[PDB]
RNA sequence: AUUGGGCGUAAAGCAAGCGCAGGCGGAUUGAAAAGUCUGGUGUUAAAGGCAGCUGCUUAACAGUUGUAUGCAUUGGAAAC
RNA sequence: GGCGAAGGCGAAAACUUAGGCCAUUACUGACGCUUAGGCUUGAAAGUGUGGGGAGCAAAUAGGAUUAGAUACCCUAGUAGUCCACACCGUAAACGAUAGAUACUAGCUGUCGGGGCGAUCCCCUCGGUAGUGAAGUUAACACAUUAAGUAUCUCGCCUGG
RNA sequence: GGUGCAUGGUUGUCGUCAGCUCGUGUCGUGAGAUGUUGGGUUAAGUCCCGCAACGAGCGCAACCCUUAUCGUUAGUUACA
């Protein structure tokens, strides 16, 4: 029943995802219904390469979508097959005229981002791995990483029934009710072949102080 | 304990 | 040092709202040639729970004799209204046993042993009486010393 | 050669009626005054033992402890004895878990030192308020941990005034294996306490007596000048307040 | 529950008392010797049980030899 | 607080009578414990006969309350509650702990007897309470008056 | 179309109520208890003294925004 931690602090301590604008809600609505397809395709069509987040950025007729994932050959490709074919996709689903540009870069120490865990959580329950284990291998290669306090929980079918057999893992300083705090989100559907499985991560990721701002 | 050591 | 385990309790105590089922267990570990420790823990989740009773275990250990791979006098294990009776048995006829009894005698290197419960069989109290009889047992080097009798007499 | 008879005066003599049953073999029949009086010989071989085996722990190069608590004189007494031999103590309430576990109070001292090193290399680069309150915890760890400090491990060999009064500290000693010497007043049990010193510790010149004969024994095998140990006479005789009235309402 | 159970609150101390019969019962000396212990003798059918062996192609099985137990009587002992 | 084996016993007096406690070189000389069966006692209620009957008060009537009230409250009100002679033989008749014997730390009391001796205190032999060690106990707790260490005997128990 | 009595996600109430727990340790054969209890202090498990407990986490607190005063950078399409 509690907030998203994430849209607490989003637009005050951590600066927009898409940033753009265009004619007073004439085709707004079609940029936006847009690039969340482009959004959804990097993070679903290529598990293999833990894209973290996307970066839009149009500005009348332009297009750069900023990228950070873990792995960049994979959406790269052998001698540069794969991002041809990435790129006219997404040229395809916004249109011709508009000039593309994109850009991959590796983002350094990945294990601290909340989407990328949260996918490998999402993968290895889905692969019927006993849960528990999972949780504390991944748990321990993240804390490892040199971060603060995590927060894992997970709903949903558990091997069977009786879905209120839910557990939760939380290991340490990650506070919610500050605002100046630095967390990080993320969340992924592990569709298992019983059903769904919620998997959900928080990461803090030490103090934030001094911050005056968005980055 | 007869002595320490 | 096996450090088998026994029996697991789903233990619950009841709050406002809710259960909180927080399951035990209690383990037995041995060296198989004198050392012998028991560990009861309760914690929520079965490996933690382990772990707790493995360090409380292996933290007190003690030790015990062997005479011919074998207890040599008769005893009684009273402990809490719940007697075990230990028999010194001829050399060849090997373990005989229940559970709890099996793990304890097993774990620590011993072989032929008579065994019977009596009254109870809760693990706990099985342990306990079997330890108290095993270290109640007297040596007969011990008492010949506080005896004039010592020369194998 | 040391500490004869000669100093007892008023070093017997406990409530009455109020004497642990089994620990009458240090005590002689009883007489009218009903303060139990001892056996001045059996005194002085159990300080013979207490010497000897502090000074080769001392030698042995290990950590000792001191534990007081009564209202005071003790309190300001073992202050002294620590202020004139470098070593350990406890002035405050024994923690209840100080030697069973040290874990989780080594953690504690170990942060204690570093908010000690925290303010020794800050010049008030803190704000003023965040000064105050660092000296504030400061305060309060000094004040608990004073004591328990210069040490690594648990220590070899600790002494107490009153088990009767630290049956916290003797019950957690006696759980480890490590020995422990004691001013055993008429109530205590003997055989809990390793080493027995059938001494009078209502009284506060008994008390400044044993413990100065003692933090001397100790300093001699740290190569210090044993004052009130082997010393003759003329040194013995510390200051006290009007030292009678045995029985206690 | 003789070996081998309990009777405060879980089943179980009668409401209490006087008490026949019976059960148990201080110390010391002698005798007898019922019990008690041990010595001899007689006896306690075969099969079956145990163990060995023999013979069945081997166990299933058939057979051989040895093996306990109790009682009566007789010589002693004399702690209880 | 005291006495009685138990039920019980408290305004005063007389007669008869019980058992009890401490020291007993006295006497006798094992004459003791337990006790099936037998016998005696045994709170209240109840029964029979004659009295007695102030108050109280089953049952019963009435007034209230309630949805109802054959109850809780109130006003009456009978047996009975009391005494004399016979009977019933039950009770949470409890310390929920059968009797007897000896031993086993301690402390605080209290009452009876003896001595020293104004009480106050000292101790001795006993009863009666509290606290508390080991020990026992499933735990609660008991602990020199045991539910401990044992023995003798009786009675008793074998899921609801 | 059905199954919120298979669900994920989301949301309501207790409730912005001060409460919920864990690590080590101790006590108890055991569920469990001790911290969280005792005193003052607050809206608060807010703090601090006592304490066989020592610490730690979620929450509460503060970090955010916003109105209330003053100073500054700026001057229009305000103001003048």
């Amino acid at each position: 029943q509690k907030v998203n931690s994430n849209g607490l602090r989003f637009g005050i301590n951590k600066n927009w995802i898409s940033r753009w604008t265009a004619n007073s809600h004439a085709q707004t609505a079609k940029w936006l219904i847009e690039d969340e397809k482009i959004r959804n395709l990097f993070f679903v069509n290529y598990r293999n390469a833990q894209v973290s987040n996307v970066e839009i950025e149009r500005t009348q007729a332009t297009v750069d979508v900023f990228v950070y994932a873990a792995q960049p050959a994979f959406l790269i490709g052998s001698e540069n097959k794969n991002i041809q074919k990435i790129t006219k996709q997404i040229k395809q689903i916004i249109g011709r005229t508009t000039n593309l540009d994109l850009t991959i870069n590796e983002i350094g120490s990945p294990m601290l981002s909340a989407r990328i865990i949260a996918r490998d959580l999402a993968n290895a329950i889905e692969a019927r791995v006993p849960l528990r284990t999972a949780m504390r291998q991944s748990l321990i290669k993240v804390l490892k990483a040199g971060a603060n306090g995590i927060k894992v929980l997970v709903s949903g079918r558990l091997n069977g029934a009786e879905i209120a057999r839910d557990k939760m893992y939380i290991e340490g300083n990650m506070p919610l009710s500050t605002l100046r705090a630095d967390i990080d989100y993320a969340l992924e559907k592990a569709q298992t072949t019983y059903g769904v499985i919620g998997v959900k991560v928080w990461i803090n990721r030490g103090m934030i102080y001094t911050k005056g701002l968005n980055r | 304990m007869g002595n320490f050591d | 040092f096996e450090e088998r385990i026994v029996k697991l309790k789903r233990i619950s105590k009841t709050t406002k709202g809710g259960r909180n089922m927080r399951f035990s267990v209690l383990v037995v570990v041995g060296n198989r040639k004198g050392k012998i420790g028991y560990g009861i823990a309760k914690a929520l989740e079965v490996p933690n729970a382990i772990k707790k009773a493995i360090k409380a275990a292996h933290n007190s250990l003690h030790t015990i004799e062997i005479h011919k791979g074998s207890i040599y006098h008769e005893v009684i294990g009273r402990s809490g209204a719940s007697r075990v009776l230990l028999k010194p048995a001829p050399q060849g006829t090997g373990i005989i046993a229940g559970g709890a009894i099996r793990a304890i005698i097993e774990l620590a290197g011993y072989s032929d042993i008579y065994t019977k419960n009596l009254g109870r069989n809760t693990p706990i109290n099985m342990i306990h009486a079997t330890m108290d009889g095993i270290l109640k047992q007297l040596s007969p080097r011990r008492v010949a010393i506080l005896r004039n009798k010592n020369l194998n007499e | 050669s040391l500490a004869k008879l000669g100093e007892m005066r008023t070093h017997v003599g406990m409530v009455k009626r109020y004497w642990n049953p089994k620990m009458g073999f240090f005590i002689e029949p009883e007489r009218k005054h009903n303060n139990d009086h001892f056996v001045l010989e059996l005194q002085r071989q159990s300080l013979q033992t207490a010497y000897n085996y502090v000074k080769e722990v001392a030698q042995n190069n290990g950590q000792i402890l001191f534990v007081g608590t009564k209202n005071d004189y003790v309190k300001k007494l073992v202050n002294n004895i620590a202020k004139r031999v470098d070593v350990a103590f406890i002035t405050q309430r024994w923690l209840g878990g100080t030697l069973t576990n040290f874990k989780t109070l080594s953690i504690s001292i170990n942060k204690l030192n570093k908010l000690v090193e925290k303010q020794a290399e800050n010049a008030a680069d803190l704000t003023k308020k965040e000064n105050l309150m660092l000296s504030r915890e400061i305060e309060r760890l000094e004040k608990f941990f004073g004591g328990v400090k210069s040490l690594k491990r648990l220590p070899n060999l600790l002494i107490v005034d009153d088990p009767v009064y630290e049956k916290n500290a003797v019950a957690e000693a006696n759980i480890l294996r490590i020995p422990v010497v004691a001013l055993c007043n008429t109530n205590t049990n003997p055989e809990l306490v390793d080493f027995i010193i059938p001494a009078n510790n209502h009284q506060p010149q008994s008390t400044c007596l044993l413990m100065n004969l003692l933090a001397d024994a100790v300093a001699e095998a740290k190569a210090m000048p044993t004052m009130f140990a082997y010393k003759p006479d003329e040194e013995i005789q510390i200051e006290i307040p009007q030292k009678q009235e045995a029985p206690r309402q």
